[PDB]
């Protein structure tokens, strides 16, 4: 964008060089008026081209997660990481209907017109945008689903009905495999537009199956 | 200017008439003691006597209030105790 | 009488803050035209005769 | 094993209704309707004022006072007949229908201009989730049966329910807009746009308010219907006598008393008022227009190709 | 702190406490709300209740006091405003 | 150039609004004190007065400011201290 | 840390004091934003709150101060900025 | 003419940007005071003030750099010192 403003400036010098020769209205408003109606042209295309790819070319957001109380933790929170993504979203359109460059004195509706004209696209950037936060509002799910976090007391449970030969075998394989599973936990997920990390998570979800280990192996022992 | 109340011992009524007598009295009046006098008498008015007001933008006070008849607060920047004592 | 005390103080808090701006890391350099092959050098291996 | 299964079931039990899961509003009104200043001072924050809308999200957070549970309200909103469907479509799905209600707002600078305008965006967003209660194919339908029966039995709580008017299956509560322009109509018309209101209010079943600073039912009201975030029903009494305020709550409003169907429309309606270039083709250049063209184009035709599901 | 009384309806004795009071207040404690409690809680001690005591550097002020014991000066920038009532 | 936030105890919209309005000043003027000057008074007419700014690359500073009123960042070298007072 | 004013809306005997005051912070204190501190505290200690200081080799500022409480000057090679406001 | 590099201390990309702007200089002018007006205003406007450039023929230095902001090289038998200080 400051390579659009920079070129904006240079246009506006060059007409600055016209006007300076000493000519009159009729002389001054054929350069710049002609050279406006081909900057709509130069501009709307900016504007379609977001409206197709705003998603995909937004500044980047990250996001921490984490597992407090057997609860899903942000820092930020997600609410806000979202809230800042949609202004990006409005930043860009509220661009093509604020121009100052050749002709600045003149009437800023040659521009802003293209964002209502173009307003098909509005669908198109906001249905993405759903589809984005739908899919992580799915794998935020998925890791509060996968390895469950509130892991309630166990002790009584394992006391009561469990550590014979047979059933224990049973039971401690399934641990183990629980072990293998969260050693793969990704340590974050990209997505068009964010980026949150899991590593947090990957950490508790590990120490829970290992707090689960020594349950089952220490009062096995004793059985 | 915009209406923040930092405490209140005092009926959401008189609460809220508070706040649109001072709002009234710093839209008329520009020198502190004529926008207190202001406040003051319109509750001597509809609420009875003894009331007291002080308005401005740089002082603290230590009072003593009849129960359910104290509040303060800003108008932007310039602050509003209201009370009944007497 | 049922009556109260209480007080107020218009500032409320005075939030105080120390601010240090970092520091600016400058060295001392020679330099000079007419000289040897090491123009300037702050203020035994010799592998490097061994490839010819 | 057990133990998984223990650990499963009350993860999964529990986590419904730190706080319950919250709710989220959408604001139905019109471009630069004062609605803006309403929602960013109800949600306590200084921001300007935008005119325009174009499906904008904002939120805001309260506490309960044992502790700061984060209690998040999302909210949308849209002003204007602009891309209705396009935009009120996306945020609005059956699965979440259940925490979602509607708010209506009236600018009061054009009653005229405004009823063609807010009876478009109501049938849009009426319409929509209407269907999306089983649009999806949600075979258990039981939460849809829920839902219907709930919020048609909640406004005739006296009156005999005859019939439904209008079917009408999400909340709804009206306020209106910059009300200091109201005074300043005929008096023949504030009352025929106060009987507007109120025969609004009935159809749809939803509450009335005025908009002021000592009327504090304004913010309450949209925390009632924003999941009583703002504290609950507190019903009042309604002021279709002194026609001075405007207030309603919903189920007292009985046509022989607001209005004393089609014939009370009728009546309102005719009385207020019945009369309800970027091609630059012009213009020429060679290396300017080809380029972009080219450039249109190319980027364009390789976006489609995408195929993107969206 | 150099004491100068503008306006008083109270005795010489009860004047002359006022300025060593709020004086030994002003030296003592250095936000208006302290140095006001420590004003009325003397007079409250040795004139009787109901007093009441506002300092500060900016504000204006309506209020109802009882004859004879009135009394506003400053010390220095800072005014101090004392009175019985109730 | 580029704009880095290290201190804030300030909204997001003044937070922004201080870098949009530096980066203006540090465009327009070379000299520290007329970059200060272009971001004080802007600060005064958005948000009330009144603003204090310093802009420079090497001083310490030990200041009192109003609650959710004061930032400190950079813009590229150069640091800029915005806070309000009075 | 040979002394010279710039600018001043001070008395003389506080403008002597300052010098020495801020003379004194130097010999004691390596740090600029130390150096700040010890003379604002200074000041708020005799004349009162509240005082700002500045202290450093590179920077300007724009600032608001109440009348006859302002100062700048040099030590040496080190600018310091004194003032009252708020 | 042919660019080496003797010293440096400086990015990789500053040092070719230094080298070619000398070269662009070297080509435009004749006289070394121009040449070096030339390098010097470029760098000030892409990497900040302040810089300072030398170009002749027969000299010796000793000067005092920031650091990542110095360079000594020549353009056949022309050298040019280029630094930041200030």
């Amino acid at each position: 964008q400051q390579r659009w403003k920079d070129g904006l400036q240079e246009l506006r010098t060059g007409l600055a060089t016209v006007e300076a020769q000493g000519f009159q209205a009729s002389d001054m408003h054929a350069w710049k008026q002609h050279w406006n109606h081909q900057l709509y042209k130069a501009l709307e295309h900016q504007y379609q081209m977001g409206l197709e790819a705003l998603n995909e070319n937004l500044p980047e957001i990250n996001i921490d997660l984490t597992y407090k109380q057997g609860r899903l933790q942000f820092r930020p929170p997600f609410e806000e990481i979202r809230a800042k993504y949609y202004r990006e979203m409005k930043r860009f359109i509220g661009i093509p209907n604020q121009f100052k460059g050749v002709g600045e004195a003149g009437d800023e509706s040659i521009f802003s017109i293209m964002i209502d004209r173009n307003a098909s696209g509005f669908l198109t950037i906001f249905s993405k945008a759903e589809d984005l936060f739908r899919r992580l509002s799915a794998v935020l799910h998925q890791h509060k689903e996968w390895i469950v976090i509130g892991q309630v007391d166990m002790e009584a449970l394992v006391e009561k009905h469990l550590f014979t030969v047979h059933d224990w075998e049973k039971n401690f394989k399934a641990l183990k495999i629980k072990g293998k599973e969260v050693e793969r936990l990704p340590s974050a997920v990209k997505v068009d537009c964010l980026n949150i990390n899991c590593n947090p998570v990957k950490t508790v979800i590990d120490d829970l199956i290992q707090k689960l280990f020594d349950l089952l192996v220490l009062s096995l022992k004793k059985s | 200017r915009k209406a923040v109340i930092k405490n209140a011992d005092m009926s959401e009524e008189m609460q809220q008439d508070s706040v649109e007598c001072a709002t009234q009295a710093l839209e008329k009046y520009n020198i502190e003691k004529d926008i207190a006098a202001h406040i003051k008498k319109e509750f001597d008015k509809k609420y009875n006597p003894t009331w007291h007001c002080i308005v401005g933008r740089n002082f603290g006070s230590y009072v003593t209030h009849e129960t359910k008849h104290f509040i303060y607060f800003y108008l932007g920047q310039v602050a509003i105790l209201l009370f009944k004592s007497g | 009488k049922n009556t109260k005390q209480a007080y107020v103080q218009c500032n409320e808090d005075n939030v105080e803050r120390d601010i240090q701006t970092e520091e600016i890391e400058t060295r001392e350099v020679w330099t000079q035209h007419p000289g040897e092959s090491t123009v300037v050098s702050g203020g035994t291996s010799d592998a490097v005769v061994m490839p010819k | 094993e057990t133990l998984w299964e223990i650990a499963k079931a009350e993860v999964e039990k529990r986590g419904i209704n730190a706080e319950i899961a919250e709710k989220f509003v959408f604001f139905i009104g019109s471009k630069n309707g004062g609605k803006t200043t309403i929602i960013l001072r109800c949600l306590d924050r200084d921001e300007p004022p935008k005119p325009t809308l174009a499906l904008e999200y904002t939120y805001g957070r309260r506490a309960k006072g044992h502790n700061t549970p984060k209690d998040i309200a999302h909210f949308w909103e849209l002003g204007g007949g602009t891309s209705l469907l396009d935009l009120i479509s996306i945020p609005i799905t059956g699965d979440t229908l259940r925490t979602f209600s509607l708010v209506l707002v009236l600018d009061l600078s054009k009653p005229n201009d405004l009823w063609p305008t807010m009876e478009n965006l109501l049938q849009a967003t009426k319409s929509h989730v209407d269907k999306v209660i089983m649009k999806l194919g949600k075979t258990n339908a039981k939460a849809v049966s829920e839902m219907r029966q709930k919020i048609w039995n909640n406004m005739p709580k006296d009156h005999p329910d005859h019939e439904l008017i209008d079917p009408f299956p999400v909340p709804l509560v009206i306020i209106g807009s910059k009300y200091d322009v109201f005074q300043d109509f005929e008096s023949e018309k504030r009352k025929v746009i106060c009987k507007t209101l109120r025969f609004v209010a009935h159809y749809y079943g939803a509450s009335l308010m005025f908009t002021s600073k000592s009327e504090a039912l304004l913010l309450k009201i949209r925390g009632v219907i924003n999941q009583l975030a703002f504290g609950i029903d507190k019903s009042k009494s309604i002021c279709v006598d002194q026609n001075k305020p405007l207030f309603i709550t919903a189920g007292l409003d009985s046509f022989g008393q607001i209005g004393s169907p089609m014939e009370l429309w009728k009546k309102v309606y005719e009385k207020l008022f019945p009369p309800k270039d970027p091609a630059r083709d012009p213009q020429y250049a060679e290396n300017e227009v080809d380029e972009m063209r080219i450039q249109k184009d190319l980027e364009l035709e390789q976006y489609k190709r995408s195929s993107s599901k969206s």
